[PDB]
């Protein structure tokens, strides 16, 4: 339909069109019953207690997507040319795009095969030339997600402060990334936004950490998210050592936005930094929520 | 689809054929002035090859020589596109070339070292058997002789119940050229006993040491073939004397060219030839062995025989 | 089809298919590999 | 279809035509509905991670044919002959070739007995002269293989250099297999060609290692295959105990190639040189990739 | 049909007739869909290795072979008379023969009860005089076998030598019985064949074993089979103790023949050789194999 | 009948029906056996 | 036994009663010396199959 648009880009920079406007010019169409594909799979945690059982927590799951794909075309030789091109698009150890296209935008998600393609009838294929691929995809991140929210803000005074406008419209907490200059003492925003998984939820409502003096050449990398380390120098520096067990501990959760402040302080010839907002969603199309 | 495009179709490429698209599945109504031109390209955006086809009122057909195309590999991209006249060009047909011919994987098969090989016969059972293929004479013209009034081994000869000479050959081939061929003989009448060297597959041309036991021929020759049951001499020959159980090497050397012979543990050759005109190598690599009696019984034959590749 | 067959087996775990014995064995290699280096030599 | 050929080179050299242009010629057809025949069952592993599970690599499986043929004949005689030659082309301990011919060239498979066949319907197979056998057959190797290349160079020289021209075509990494005469002493390219499995895929670019001297005799087989011991003498000394820790790592990762330098020096008679490169194919036929 | 011809001889000696000509003349006919009956079962053993897993060997399983018999007559008293014969027939303790008579000759399996058959319909028997009864049974040899080839070679010398004929016409390795009189000292032939199992292939090419010094009355039997001791002596003697750990190592292995030699030392009287090869194969009918 | 059904799954071994704390208590008495009487009596 | 290149053999003997044949074609080497010193030693040795 005109109201939803399924493409793929493989690994290799190829564009597929699965489905809505202009499906199958390229030889391939989605055919039905595609699972794991909208809601991103969450499990919840329970304790035993006196009325039964208590709420403990929820995890979210990793994306195990299985879809079937039509190659076709007129002639064996062209279906073989498409099939293996089909082919080449997907990889185990690097991951291709899935995009969804609706009136809320465009959602990607990365996708990587899980296990071996199942293709073809029973028969040979090139007696068909129309033949389905049954593909076991994983996204090992299960969110769909938007192009990221970057602000920049730089500076010339050797103490300077600005605030940052920041919003979470989609259903999941994200965690923000920072890229700082140096050298310069900087101080940001770890705001708990009334979170309280720490039991700390109004305690850290204006929390701000300052990260260790950056030195001369030492521009650093700050993102949040449990993926990854922290502090990132780009000189090799190791940053997050003169960071005495400091972190930053809470995301922006859904519903949630300020004008977050960051303070420079000691930056002789003025830094900069840039604050990257990721548009994670759970869903490939939902009304943005307030 | 607000715009059209082109359609994805594929282009047959065969070395040492011509490569052509038919006008009758590139119909169309192109006016006069009307180019179509077909562009090869690697992964890169490098053209690999270029050409223009003969548009007509009603087709255009592409024709090229096998040289033009050779150079195309297989899985290249190429796009077809027809200029009308006074217009821009479009794109009829885009996609990828594959090469539908026989595939060389081995850049040189060269010749596979075929080791030494051994070969060996006693004539102790009932029969022949069928490691000996008879020739010139035809099936059922050979036969075992068991010479239990002298008690000596069995040996192998023309069955004289209707043949009087009668050859044949080893049903493998040798894996060189240089050969050696040991042969335990008894001397029980008058005749003629060849030993065959780098036979064809029907013992037409060979070489071949002789061995002529007579009343008055006591003598040994260097023969070359012409027909499994005729042969001519070569230079002089040496007189020779077959007691029952002598033991004779015929060894053949490729390198240094020759063919010689050996009684018993002397490693003097009692007979030596050289430069020979006998084909060799491959398909001239089998051995055989004839008998020729003027009478109808036994005279010199074999009671074993034995091949080895090489010297 | 993954979902609701042996391939949510496999996530139960070791509800089909699993023995008793190289399981006994494995954490019985376990604890002497813990065990034994500190074990006296007499 | 033309399309396609599928061939069995038996364990005794018999050659039977299962499918395309001649199949049934030697009273054998090939029954639809076989599996894991096109792609290398490759199963990957995932580790716990922050949102769910993590993806922590891939490995591949061998290869489980499950396939049917069908042995026909007029005359049950003649048909019980084509079945005993059928069974004779199979064995457990040695593996026969499955040999796909398509537009792409011919790839093999080698492939044994997995287990006993299943052979014929209920009844008495004489009755119908024309019946089925169900093989279970498996790939120790689970690539589709074309024949690898071979390359020579023979030196007279003392001290001598040579480059020798490789190129992975395939869709998977190889290993390269070098036969070096003696004596000399011999470096060998070891380039990582960017893999980065022992954290230097950029310090082991060019990385060569010199192998031991040989003394006069000592011809050495330098596999890099895991499955065989990298350095074999040709006359059982052991070489591999002057190699002072060092061995061949790398394969060739798939798209890569270059003219790699082979170096002899020390060798007062010359020497030899024979570069090996397998040609492995995940998939009976495929378009080349770059 | 008359291509296949199915015997039963019972523990007892009787002779039934299930398929094949002159079947169903004793009151008892072979129902379709017979199981694990054609070939010998094998499962084939597979070690973890770098592209999957490796090969490590073959077992040969025992046959559970499970088919259905049809025992009727035209009065019940003799349907009776017929199912009580074919009960004789059959034991847990003892092994009745199952023979398979083809253009390939006559080839014999034992099989004993492996559970209680299941008779019947599931009303009374009398009312049909016509009823199946399902038979489990179990061939711990799972090899089918025909008569072994027997040769003698009896001689006056005390020391002499003799050269058996030998040749394996079946698809499974076979080994040799040997009985040698006494008193003499023996010199029997192990060859390798160029089997690879102690890898010793070409190693144990001419292989000869010296049996102990028979003593005057002490004729062995000397049987290489694994199911049965090497040495028996017919007076009770331990000769394979006085057999400082020897023992025949290696089966005639399919496809391989030759002029065994066997040797007699020592032997004041004279003595007699007699060598059994036996004709295993894996398949109820089969085309010989060169 | 025989192959495909609870007859395979008897060479499946252990798949179905079996229990742990049997298994356990049967390992713990073939120790029990092992290490007695080599346990002193003080 | 042929001694250097001569071409008459150096010693001869027939008709020895050894068996032949299949499982008696091994070949070797033997020493016997009666002090603890190298006597006649084989520096390089070669076998070939036939004659």
């Amino acid at each position: 339909t005109d109201f939803l648009k399924i493409e793929l880009i493989g690994r290799d920079g190829s564009h597929w069109v699965l489905s809505g406007p202009g499906m199958g010019q390229q030889g391939v169409t989605l055919n039905p019953n595609l699972q794991q594909f909208y809601d991103a799979p969450v499990k919840t945690l329970y304790v035993p207690g006196p009325f039964g059982e208590e709420y403990a927590g929820k995890r979210v799951q990793r994306r195990e997507i299985v879809f079937s794909v039509q190659a076709y075309d007129e002639d064996p030789d062209t279906w073989s040319t498409v099939d293996s091109l089909w082919r080449w698009a997907w990889d185990y150890d690097e991951e291709s795009e899935l995009r969804v296209s609706t009136s809320d935008g465009t959602r990607f998600l990365k996708v990587r095969l899980m296990e071996e393609p199942k293709p073809y009838y029973e028969k040979d294929p090139h007696i068909t030339a129309d033949n389905p691929i049954v593909m076991t995809v994983t996204a090992t991140f299960p969110y769909w997600q938007d192009e990221p929210e970057e602000l920049i803000w730089t500076t010339l005074s050797t103490e300077d402060m600005t605030r940052f406008p920041v919003r979470n419209d989609g259903d999941v907490p994200v965690w923000l990334k920072w890229t700082l200059t140096a050298p310069g003492l900087w101080i940001l925003p770890d705001f708990s936004w009334g979170n309280d998984m720490y039991s700390r939820g109004r305690e850290d409502l204006g929390r701000t950490v300052a990260m260790p003096e950056l030195v001369a050449g030492e521009h650093v990398s700050v993102d949040s998210d449990p993926r990854v380390q922290t502090l990132i120098a780009v000189n090799g520096m190791p940053t997050q050592n003169r960071w005495k067990g400091n972190d930053l501990l809470y995301p922006l959760m859904p519903g949630k936005g300020a004008e977050i402040p960051v303070q420079l302080k000691n930056a002789p010839e003025g830094g900069a930094c840039k604050l990257t907002r990721p548009r994670w969603y759970s869903r490939p199309w939902s009304r943005p929520g307030v | 689809m607000l715009s059209t495009g082109p359609i994805m179709e594929t282009l047959t490429l065969t070395v040492g054929s011509a490569f052509e698209i038919p006008g009758w599945k590139l119909r169309g109504e192109y006016p006069a002035g009307t180019t179509s031109h077909l562009v090869f390209t690697d992964a890169a955006g490098g053209t690999l090859g270029e050409f223009e086809g003969t548009v007509s009122a009603k087709e255009i057909h592409y024709l090229q020589a096998p040289d033009d195309v050779k150079n195309i590999p297989h899985g290249a991209n190429f796009q077809l596109f027809v200029t009308y006249p006074s217009m821009q060009p479009q794109c009829l047909y885009f996609g990828t070339a594959i090469r539908k011919e026989p595939r060389y994987p081995l850049s040189t098969v060269v010749s596979p070292e075929d080791s030494a090989v051994q070969y060996k016969a006693n004539f102790v059972g009932q029969y022949i058997g069928p490691m000996w293929k008879p020739m010139g004479n035809g099936w059922g013209s050979l036969g075992i002789h068991t010479h239990a009034l002298i008690s000596e081994a069995p040996s192998m000869g023309p069955n004289y119940s209707l043949f009087s000479s009668a050859a044949a050959r080893w049903l493998w081939s040798m894996n060189m050229d240089s050969v050696t061929i040991v042969v335990r003989v008894l001397n029980v009448g008058a005749g003629k006993f060849n030993v065959i060297v780098c036979a064809d597959y029907q013992m037409q041309t060979y070489l071949g040491i002789q061995f002529e036991t007579g009343i008055s021929n006591n003598k040994v020759h260097v023969i070359t073939g012409d027909g499994p049951l005729n042969w001519g001499y070569q230079g002089d020959a040496v007189n020779n004397t077959t007691a029952n159980g002598d033991v004779y090497t015929i060894k053949y050397n490729d390198l240094l060219d020759t063919i010689s012979c050996y009684k018993g543990t002397s490693l003097t050759p009692l007979i030596e030839a050289s430069g020979l005109d006998v084909p060799h190598g491959e398909g001239f690599r089998y051995t055989g062995l004839a008998w020729n009696t003027a009478l109808l019984s036994p005279g010199v034959e074999p009671t074993a025989w034995e091949a080895k590749d090489g010297v | 089809s993954s979902g609701g067959g042996p391939a949510v087996v496999n996530n139960y775990g070791d509800i089909h298919t699993a023995n008793y014995d190289e399981f006994y064995k494995g954490q019985q290699r376990r604890e002497a590999q813990q065990q034994a280096p500190i074990l006296p030599v007499r």
